[PDB]
């Protein structure tokens, strides 16, 4: 299976204090591994993951000093963003920032990827082909301008299809008990009345990694998606995931709807009805 | 430029009576970052509660996990209440041992 | 690890 690592960055301005909160979270695959804070007090990128521990003293350190760099950026990019679009000094906003690099089963450079965003929109993107970006305000077309004069998309794709990649691969060898496994899904149906003559089926799953999943409702064996109801894929704590779907059903036809799951962990895709 | 959140209560494990087990608020889809989030016992909020790691999804919508450990009893009645600035009124969600 | 120095100005 491929696997990836994307990190996370949101910088708030904060302000009545006056200096910006920085938030930094790195992933693998649906795995957290570590996690920067501005105003925790350790002041370095924290393991939040097994694997990553045994890292040492210069990863740590180079790890720290390169996010405080971009912390600094941050704060400057939110000050000149603040102009580019005539916006009040009183207020607070944020700049996010995801990247990230996927490579498949034979272990080779898959994509790679770098979004930049202004309060929750869109604001910059790095192009599929690692060379071109998409801006996506005339003030992103001010950026773009400086970047493409300062070939940014250069460092960007020498970040991303080099370290990325490689200390990815370092990663998902440093924990391939827990990063390659693919804890299958454990399925039950509750039943709960709702009238005398309606019930409502519902579909679980739990427990299951990664977090990709499809619940599926079937009634007489078509899909159905009126009276259906899917919650949000959300974690357990203990690092696997859980999710049902459900439906509303007359009474006496609880047998004529069937669920249908499919997820890495199960090789074919199982069926569920009220018996 | 502002989302409200989107919240989701339940128990890591299937709940029990006496078993242990974690007490999960799962809040999500909520723009800015600044969020309040508790979970509340027979009302009372609860101290010992712990955050995952504020993280987004790709509509950049943020997403936190709040959670504890706790003992379902059938007597003690558990509740989730977060305040936003998308929020007119603190959003209170209840438990419901079959989600 | 993270993208190494930058100093990219938007």
């Amino acid at each position: 299976g491929s696997h990836s690592m994307r990190y996370f960055y949101t910088s708030v301005s904060r302000p009545g204090r006056g200096e910006p909160r920085f938030i930094a979270v790195g992933y693998v695959d649906d795995t957290q591994f570590v996690r920067f804070d501005s105003d925790a007090a350790s002041q370095r990128m924290e393991p939040r993951a097994p694997w990553i521990e045994q890292e040492g003293p210069e990863y740590w350190d180079q790890e720290t000093r390169n996010v405080k760099a971009q912390s600094q950026t941050d704060r400057v990019d939110l000050g000149t963003l603040r102009g580019y679009y005539n916006q009040s000094e009183d207020g607070s906003h944020t700049i996010q920032i995801m990247y990230g690099c996927d490579v498949g089963p034979d272990g080779r450079f898959l994509r790679g990827y770098r979004q930049d965003a202004y309060d929750g929109k869109d604001y910059i993107a790095l192009n599929e082909d690692l060379r071109s970006w998409t801006a996506a305000d005339m003030a992103a077309q001010i950026t773009k301008r400086k970047w493409e004069a300062a070939h940014a998309a250069e460092q960007q794709r020498a970040y991303l299809e080099g370290r990325c990649v490689e200390w990815l691969r370092r990663y998902l060898e440093n924990g391939k008990e827990t990063l390659q496994r693919t804890d299958p899904p454990k399925t039950h149906m509750t039943h709960h009345p709702i009238s005398d003559h309606e019930a409502t089926l519902r579909c679980w799953a739990l427990g299951f990694y990664p977090a990709e999943i499809t619940l599926t409702w079937q009634r007489d064996g078509e899909d159905q998606t009126q009276d259906t109801e899917l919650v949000e894929t959300r974690p357990a704590g203990d690092g696997t995931f859980q999710k049902w779907a459900a439906v509303v059903v007359p009474s006496g036809e609880e047998q004529r709807y069937t669920c249908h799951v499919q997820h890495e962990g199960l090789p074919k895709p199982l069926t569920l009805r009220w018996e | 430029i502002q989302r409200t959140p989107k919240i989701q209560v339940y128990s890591r494990h299937p709940a029990e009576n006496g078993k242990s087990n974690f007490l999960n608020c799962y809040v999500s889809g909520f723009h800015p970052s600044d969020i309040e989030v508790d979970l509340l016992k027979n009302g009372e909020r609860i101290e010992k509660v712990e955050h995952s790691d504020l993280s987004f999804s790709k509509d950049w919508s943020f997403y936190l996990l709040y959670y504890t450990e706790f003992t379902p009893t059938e007597k003690d009645e558990y509740a989730c209440r977060v305040n936003h600035v998308t929020l007119s009124q603190p959003k209170i969600v209840k438990w419901d041992r079959d989600m | 690890v993270v993208v190494g120095a930058a100093g990219v100005g938007k």
